[PDB]
């Protein structure tokens, strides 16, 4: 019982035996913990593309950017982790300056919201201003 | 093989005594940050390890055979250590063992 959560919410005779003897005498052949480790590599889920999406209060996540810069920049740090992963000074399958023209691709970013606009003022900020252009005041 | 040949004395005098041979360690364990614990304190330059425990697991394959990359990336980080602060204390003592005496190192 009294099971934990991973996140929060809304809380802020004699026997013998003579079958089994089990000490020794085969070895992995492809070897156990290196195809477990590499099944333990392939076994993590995708990291999420949580960019241009809503918040709680309402606004748009993610660095202002525009959005084929931030798709560029993001085969470019895709590039750079193919590279570590190899462990080279240079990645040999590349993501990045390939002979594929791809000028019009488009990754989400922070710079536009959800109705189509863009998000030099957060949308917070936007509906907290015009409601507060239209208030009224006690007389003197 | 040190502890054989000690016990070796032909026509009265001894063949070759511990008293002037000279152990692998001996040029590293007289330095103040004492190498051996210097080149344990290698884990903070690399990025992702963070332990010495962690290094030691993740160079190795789990065979004891390494991989080649790790120790590519670990001996540039070595190769600092072993020519700066290695080589001036070797020259100060295997000249300060050439001057007392003819020694076996």
């Amino acid at each position: 019982k009294r099971i934990p959560r991973k996140t929060k919410g809304k809380s802020s005779p004699a026997t013998a035996e003579p079958g089994t003897s089990n000490c020794e005498h085969y070895k992995a052949r492809p070897g156990i913990a290196s195809v477990q480790k590499a099944t333990e590599s392939a076994e993590l889920p995708m990291k999420n593309n949580d960019e241009g999406t809503p918040d709680k209060r309402g606004n748009t996540k993610g660095a202002l950017v525009n959005e084929h810069v931030e798709a560029r920049d993001e085969a470019d740090d895709a590039t750079k982790k193919q590279a570590k992963d190899t462990e080279k000074a240079k990645a040999q399958v590349t993501y990045s300056d390939t002979g594929i023209n791809n000028a019009n691709e488009l990754s989400r970013s922070g710079n536009v919201d959800n109705e189509g606009g863009s998000n030099q003022k957060p949308m917070s900020t936007r509906i907290a201003e015009a409601t507060s252009a239209i208030v009224s005041k006690h007389p003197a | 093989i040190m502890r054989v040949l000690d016990s070796i004395s032909v026509l009265g005098v001894k063949i070759m005594p511990r008293a002037h041979v000279v152990d692998s360690d001996e040029v590293g364990e007289q330095m103040e940050p004492t190498f051996e614990h210097a080149v344990m304190e290698i884990y903070k330059g690399i990025a992702g390890v963070d332990s010495l425990d962690d290094l030691t697991k993740w160079v190795l394959n789990s065979d004891l055979v390494p991989h080649d990359d790790r120790l590519g990336q670990l001996f540039q980080a070595f190769l600092p250590l072993a020519k700066d602060l290695l080589a001036p204390m070797a020259r100060q003592f295997y000249d300060n063992s050439m001057s007392e005496g003819r020694l076996l190192t």
